[PDB]
């Protein structure tokens, strides 16, 4: 055992960690959905019928009648889903919010923008303001300043919602859930915190590199939320930011087609067809990602 | 009751079949009193069948007849001449 | 709370001090643990116990 | 037969903390008393400069701030294992025999050997804490550009206005540059970003003159770390900027002791303050400068050559540092190799 | 074999060199381990690791509490670790005041659901629980890491610090105003066999006695309500089937001298405790008396 | 500085692969008929006391005075036996069948399900258990000692097959039965008798004394308790004392099944679970 | 204060002859009860001397010699004894006085002694009104059969005369344990008898309850079937003169708490373990123990 | 090369999966090296390699 | 309020203390103003940080 300790004796910060070099994505990098029912698995529809026909059309099996002590283990943690049978690909992970279809998606999903509904910016308030964070944050009297529209989806971003009761994870406790799973959108509707960070901008970054991060079970097929030690934690810029970026999505595979096409750096365009429509990939990480070598 | 204290060859479908017995109540109309006697009586016998320790014929979609369960034939020919007279 | 007056009166290290922002900018924001700015001219160094 | 050739143990390669490269960030001072304080504080008594004003215009007032700052604490531990029957053969012979030697030899050789093994296992692992705990305080790319270039307009307290700029530009930066070796290869950008790193950070505040210094009065600015491949990269492409030369460093750990006097002040009033002499008679005479830190003068006397490898940028000399040495055949990851989460 | 060996004096077995020493010494090399006096060598205290979630590790940070463990039925926790001061909910003997306090300090997920898990089965606590001893130490990260003693004294390594244990006001029991020279002290949980209030008492015994047939004869004339509640409701309610109305176990013994009041702070909630100094852990199996 | 090993020599051949057979059972425990210096084999283990009409219970009974000695070393031509005192601590090895976890008490157990053999001797280790599964498989071989006599019925057999199972974690352990050839062992059928003689007495003459002694009734517990007795029921003072000697003597034949003493607790198992450190107890 | 010292020094303030130390001298490694520990006791306290009453209740002195302390004696120099107090489980031999025959492998409990008189002539210690009166040291089974047979004449005597409890006094008394006789000294009816009684008495009615169908008629179906010799001796001290229902899972806890209550009956006789011979002497008066105490 | 440092335990499920992408991106580009391309520099690095 | 630990390991003069009464008196009916009176020895004296 040897009792080491250090002293940063530099008055303002000496290290820089700079980013340089991606060569593998571990997710699949792909579209499929959240297992919900395995989320909260002991929810029922009251009538024993028309709950088994929901549950054999969905493709998702019985919970086998786990008990009260199970039950509780599962509220204190623990995985459920094995792993699958094969993976080529990665690890999956995917989400599911409810959109109004009449959103401004020229202003919501060809630029960085929170998918909760307003511009969450943490940082944009005064410090050790609770009132005006929370206000900044459900109040709907008030516009946010990215998008000045008060609301970009209303089944999204009030207080009580359906994502907020599907993904704040303070409403989520109430319900019941695996925590050993993890959820991709409980970090732009995590507000028990996102009021309790509204710091001021060095408090903010320090508070960035300890614990802000989160903590992922590589091996196994599904994401798990680990523990430390087993595995260090993972650095995100979106919980600083509180946005997300937008990949490209094309509603018809003619669109998909011309992008394939044409290629050298044609994909940070946003290209509109009547009722079909592309949104730029910000960063060309699907252009030359693989083919750099 | 006297389902609960007793061991099977399987527990889990036992459970299942006393399951739907017990918690048994009959509407005041008289037209579905006869399906909910009817899953009564499946029930029960196939506790009874299983309980004896003999096979019940597993084949999906047939229903396992509603029969008395290792009886001396005075008092099923009793049983056959009283419903037949109540017929 | 430190004794600042042991900071004021004890002889220091001079030392060519600059960092990446303003002075009074890092101080207000708490980029260090815990700080202490008196504005004007305090006495309370000239008090010894 | 089967024909049994000669058996091949594996040579321990050895790494020590002064001799890699990663010292230079460092300040090797040992200290035996470490097991007896909580916390190593570090005082700053700024004043500011002020500046005249004209006519109407409010006037700055001489003002002066003082900031304290401390130490952080981190042990590290290796279990390692013995037998009892290595035990029960090392402290005791077996009649003499010449069965018993074999054993004893043998035992010994073990003991010793899992302690070599176990101090340089204690080596690499001071190494990985000491990067650790560089790595929680270092801030992002993004974070110091933008804090660069920024800092001549916010003087006073952060404004609603300026941290709106800043997150602008927060967006702008990370944006820009958040795999940056993986989407261009041209030269001049990189070593451009390369070199507006170099003069993003500051340095510290106290550095010893002799140490670090090349051939031909080169003074080494700091020492940046990379993993393996990437440092291939660098040294492909940035291959016109690497002077691969020898370098001065600190041989052994500077000692530590406290004076005679130390002691009663320890007991007393539970407190430790080094250069007490030269504080007692920097008092008494008056002149209320010392020539140099007290932490500055614990450090190594001695120093030793060594080559390694040393780019030029910005006249800002900094040392190229490949980490392959220390993590291989372990079980632990890189701390170097992190994941990032693009949501 | 000959005089000389059983004439001579014992060797001194920390004089002597330790196996290191011995080993470094006959081949005369160097190492940065500094070896010549080993910690922990000249112990007695029975150590045994324990990993903990942080919601058990409360009211743990000043040392000295029992770290006694569970069983839950279900195959993914086959273990937990409660202390002493977080069994105070269940305990029927806590006032409410107490329990309000302490109820106001346990608000993490594990505490509740090891609350949840004691009273679920159809078992009561002796066949649920299992004693360890005293915790000392704490790692106190997120998931803690604590050191029993199974067996043995309470002290710091190097000898240089006492630790003491502390049990809440609530089930400290003394029985004589004229305590002994030494005394025992053993742990009581008791049965009231009321129908919803089958919540146990607890209690730590501080007692001269050491003998077993004694100290149940004792503890009958102590608990004759709740024994005559033992047979009220195997009167009343006939086909239920109830045993152990009252379990003790030996917990260790302490010097009578010593044995003072003191209160736990924690996050400035402070609560009186009876405070055993120099506290021994010899610890004997669940015995149970009628 | 040596120990207490008890020097166990063999008389028999052995090759290098039933040494190397051997050294993989260190840690563990054997039970010795007594603490002697210089032992063969032939007093090594339980092999010696296996009855062909004698089985479980009188195993046990020879079983709770036994010095549960460990292996401490092996060598050419012996083996170096270390008697464990209370209060040190030892490795024992994870011998038994069912798994163990952090901080459950461990008893001995005889072997239910079945190592050395020689032409007559066969190398066997008594069975390492934590308590509650112990306090099952004693309550379990009981009853199913219950279930002897009317075993020709067809619902009890299906209740001896739900008997004759145990359930721990991750341990679906079946035992076997202690009838063999729809007939008890003289073990068992003592082991039974003694519990039908206790109940058949209590039932008879507690009663008489409890309403002996409802006169000088100094408490509100004895009322409640003959109560509860006539609540249920609805000579020469020679055979009285002969009652109470028999009732006192099927209870002095009863104790090997009425308690365990905890042998030893664990501290912490090794990983992949093989093996564990245990402290030593009375 | 300090702890439990190791070393007990009793000083005999009395003058003494000659021959008491050479009857001293032979006493060594036997046992005595101590109520004190301190560091330099005098020899008042030492043996049982002290608790000896007008009525030398043998009930009252068998529970009061448990709470005492035992002690083994060491070093008899002049007006000196070292009295060694024990430690949990280590081995070192003792002596006993009493004509207890001793063999391999059992057990040994403290006892107060038997046919106190003058005939078995002790030659303990006469001076000053004060005989240093040693603790038997006997096996289970002579202590389990003086403690049963307490138990019976405490339960025999209620609600009978005083002549028929004298006839079973007369009876009772002979003890024939490994070939030699011993009688109980003065057996009076107490208190604390009493009180052991009415544990006893719940007991029995606990067993009486708490047996179930078959556990009683277990017997009465064995005696159609089988015949022994057992079976012929037990049945004729019992009453004269196809399960109907069977529940394993009521019978498991059944037994399980049968177990219970039938330990809280034979804790009553069986009173505590306190040495344990390894090996004795072949001229059987000293053997070496294990767990002192 | 590239993979070597993520095989600290036997290397599990995910980890070859990604063994398996990146055979199947290299062995669709490195296939018939000199026929594609014939510059010195990617010759020499992949000689080097 | 004090360190008592820096009462033992300082070394001291000796003088010769008479009190009025026995001292144990004179401690326990408290006439001086803060006493650490203890039986035994205290291995609190040593660990110094």
């Amino acid at each position: 055992t040897q009792n080491i300790n250090t002293v940063d004796m530099g008055l303002g910060y000496t290290s820089n960690t700079c980013v340089a070099y991606v060569n593998r994505v571990r997710t699949d990098m792909g579209v499929r959905v959240q297992d919900l029912f395995r989320v909260f698995p002991m929810n029922v529809y009251r009538h024993d019928e028309v709950d088994r026909w929901i549950r054999h059309a969905a493709g998702v099996e019985r919970p086998q009648l786990l008990d009260t002590e199970t039950i509780s283990m599962l509220t204190f943690g623990s995985m459920s889903e094995r792993n699958a049978a094969a993976t080529v690909h990665g690890q999956k992970a995917a989400c599911e919010l409810i959109l109004t279809p009449v959103t401004m998606d020229v202003n919501y999903f060809k630029i960085p923008n929170n998918p909760r509904g307003r511009a969450s910016c943490m940082l944009a308030v005064d410090p050790y303001d609770t009132e005006a964070a929370t206000k900044a944050i459900y109040d709907h009297r008030e516009a946010d300043a990215q998008t000045f529209a008060a609301t970009h989806n209303p089944w999204a971003s009030q207080a009580g919602c359906l994502s907020d009761v599907l993904y704040n994870t303070r409403h989520r406790e109430r319900l019941g859930y695996n925590s050993k799973f993890y959820s991709p959108c409980a970090q732009y509707f995590n507000t028990e915190e996102i009021i309790a960070a509204n710091k001021t901008l060095f408090k903010t970054i320090d508070e960035y590199l300890l614990r802000a991060k989160d903590c992922i079970r590589g091996d196994t097929d599904t994401q798990y939320v680990c523990v430390e030690g087993t595995e260090q934690l993972i650095e995100n810029p979106c919980r600083l930011t509180q946005e997300a970026l937008p990949i490209l999505s094309t509603t018809t595979l003619a669109l998909m087609e011309t992008k394939l096409k044409g290629g050298a750096g044609a994909f940070a365009t946003s290209e509109t067809h009547f009722g079909n429509y592309v949104v730029g990939e910000i960063i060309p990480l699907q252009q030359s990602m693989l083919f750099n070598s | 009751r006297r389902g609960y204290t007793y061991p099977f060859g399987d527990r889990g479908k036992a459970r299942d079949h006393l399951a739907v017995l017990d918690r048994t109540e009959f509407d005041t109309d008289v037209r579905h009193d006869a399906e909910i006697v009817e899953r009564a009586l499946v029930s029960a016998v196939i506790l009874a069948k299983m309980s004896v320790r003999e096979t019940l014929v597993t084949a999906i979609g047939q229903t396992e007849p509603i029969a008395f369960v290792h009886l001396k034939d005075t008092e099923v020919q009793r049983i056959e001449e009283n419903l037949e007279g109540v017929r | 709370m430190e004794n600042w007056s042991a900071l004021e009166l004890l002889p220091k290290v001079g030392i060519p001090t600059d960092f990446l922002t303003h002075v009074k900018t890092s101080a207000g924001e708490e980029m260090f643990e815990a700080l202490r700015i008196y504005y004007g001219d305090d006495p309370e160094r000239y008090n010894i116990h | 037969f089967e024909a049994i050739f000669g058996t091949f143990c594996n040579r321990l390669e050895w790494v020590y903390f002064l001799t890699s490269g990663l010292a230079a960030a460092a300040h090797a001072i040992k200290f035996h008393d470490l097991n007896k304080l909580t916390t190593g504080k570090m005082l700053f008594h700024v004043q500011v400069p002020r500046v005249a004003s004209g006519a109407g215009l409010p006037t700055s007032r001489q003002t002066t701030i003082m900031v304290t700052k401390y130490s952080e604490k981190s042990p590290i531990t290796i279990p390692f294992e013995l037998s009892a029957a290595c035990l029960t053969y090392l402290r005791e012979t077996f009649e003499g025999t010449i069965l018993d030697k074999i054993l004893n030899v043998e035992a010994m050789h073990t003991v010793l050997r899992a302690l070599k093994n176990t101090a340089d296992a204690m080596e690499r692992g001071l190494i990985h804490s000491f990067l650790q705990t560089l790595l929680r305080k270092a801030p992002p790319y993004f974070v110091v550009q933008t804090l660069v270039e920024n800092a001549t307009l916010a003087r006073q307290a952060l404004n609603r206005i300026q941290r709106s700029n800043i997150l602008q530009s927060f967006k702008a930066k990370m944006l820009a540059t958040l795999f940056l070796l993986n989407r261009t290869r041209d030269r001049d950008y990189v070593l451009k970003f390369l070199t507006r790193l170099a003069e993003a950070a500051t340095d510290s505040i106290l550095d010893n003159p002799t140490t670090y210094t090349t051939s031909s009065g080169a003074k080494i600015s700091g020492v940046m770390v990379s993993t393996a491949n990437v440092m291939q990269i660098i040294m492909s492409l940035l291959s016109s900027h690497i002077t691969k030369e020898t370098v001065s460093a600190p041989a052994t750990y500077g000692n530590f002791v406290l004076s005679p006097e130390n002691a009663v002040t320890a007991i007393s009033y539970h407190s430790i303050l080094a250069d007490f002499n030269s504080y007692k008679a920097h008092l008494t005479s008056g002149q209320p400068h010392l020539p140099n830190d007290s932490l500055s003068q614990a450090g190594a006397h001695s120093l030793t050559p060594l080559s390694m490898d040393v780019i030029r940028l910005g006249e800002k000399t900094v040392i190229m540092e490949n980490l392959r040495r220390v993590y291989k055949n372990t079980d632990t990851k890189d701390p170097l190799e992190r994941n990032v989460d693009l949501t | 074999m000959d005089a000389r060996a059983v004439a001579k004096r014992p060797r001194d077995p920390a004089d002597e060199d330790n196996e290191l020493v011995t080993a470094l010494k006959a081949k005369r090399e160097v190492n940065t381990i500094s070896v010549r006096y080993l910690y922990h060598a000249d112990h007695q205290a029975l150590t045994a690791r324990f990993f903990v979630p942080e919601g058990l590790v409360e009211f743990e940070a000043q040392p000295g509490a029992l770290l006694i463990r569970m069983e839950t039925g279900c195959d993914s926790p086959r273990h937990l670790y409660i202390s002493l001061y977080l069994l105070g909910i269940r305990a029927s003997n806590v006032s409410a005041s107490t329990r309000c306090l302490l109820e106001s300090v346990y608000t993490a997920s594990a505490a509740r659901a090891a609350l949840q898990w004691l009273d679920l089965g159809p078992h009561l606590l002796h066949r649920r629980l299992e004693t360890l001893g005293c915790v000392k130490t704490v790692s106190l990260g997120i998931t803690s890491l604590l050191t029993c003693v199974m067996r043995g004294y309470l002290y710091n390594t190097l000898k240089t610090e006492v630790f003491a244990l502390m049990i809440p006001k609530d089930m400290y029991l003394t029985w004589e105003e004229t305590r002994g020279r030494l005394q025992y002290v053993y742990l009581i949980i008791v049965y009231d066999y009321d129908g919803p209030e089958t919540r146990p008492g607890i209690y730590v015994l501080t007692s001269s006695i050491a003998h077993w047939q004694t100290l149940v004869d004792v503890a009958r004339g102590k608990f004759a309500r709740e024994r005559c509640s033992f047979v009220n409701r195997r009167i009343t309610r006939p086909r239920q089937i109830p045993l152990c109305t009252g379990v003790i176990q030996k917990l260790g013994w302490c010097l009578a001298d010593d044995i003072h009041t003191s209160f736990l702070v924690h996050k400035e909630l402070k609560l009186s405790v009876v405070r055993l100094d120099n506290f021994s852990v010899e610890l004997g199996d669940f015995r149970e008396f009628v | 500085a040596m120990e207490a090993n008890i020097f166990c020599t063999f008389d028999h051949k052995l090759s290098i692969a039933d040494v190397g057979k051997l050294t993989k059972l260190v840690a563990a425990v054997v039970p010795i008929p007594q603490r002697l210096h210089l032992i063969k084999h032939y007093q090594l283990g339980l092999h010696q006391f296996v009855d062909h009409t004698r089985g479980y219970v009188r195993l046990r009974g020879l079983l709770r005075n036994m010095t549960l000695t460990l292996m401490r070393r092996v060598e050419g031509n012996q083996i170096l036996l270390h008697v464990p005192t209370h209060g040190l601590l030892y490795t024992v090895l994870n011998t038994g069948p069912v798994t163990w976890e952090k901080g459950d008490a461990l008893c001995v157990l005889p072997p239910l399900f079945h190592l050395l053999t020689l032409g007559q001797w066969e190398l066997v280790l008594p069975w390492i258990v934590p308590m509650p599964l112990a306090l099952e498989i004693n309550q379990r071989l009981l009853i199913m000692g219950l279930f002897s006599l009317d075993r020709s019925y067809e619902e009890v057999k299906a209740a001896v097959q739900q008997l004759q199972t145990i359930t721990f974690r991750d341990a679906t352990f079946t035992i076997p039965d202690p009838v063999i050839d729809q007939h008890l062992l003289i073990d068992m059928k003592t082991a039974c008798l003694s519990m039908s003689m206790v109940a058949n007495l209590a039932s008879e003459l507690t009663m008489t004394y409890v309403r002996k002694l409802a006169l000088e009734d100094s408490s509100m517990l004895l009322v409640k308790c003959q109560e509860l007795l006539m609540r249920l029921d609805r000579v020469s003072p020679d055979d009285e004392i002969a009652r109470l000697s028999a009732l006192f003597v099927m209870l002095r034949q009863l104790d090997d099944l009425i308690r365990e003493q905890v042998v030893f607790t664990v501290c912490d198992v090794s990983p992949d679970n093989k093996s564990a450190t245990c402290i030593f107890k009375g």
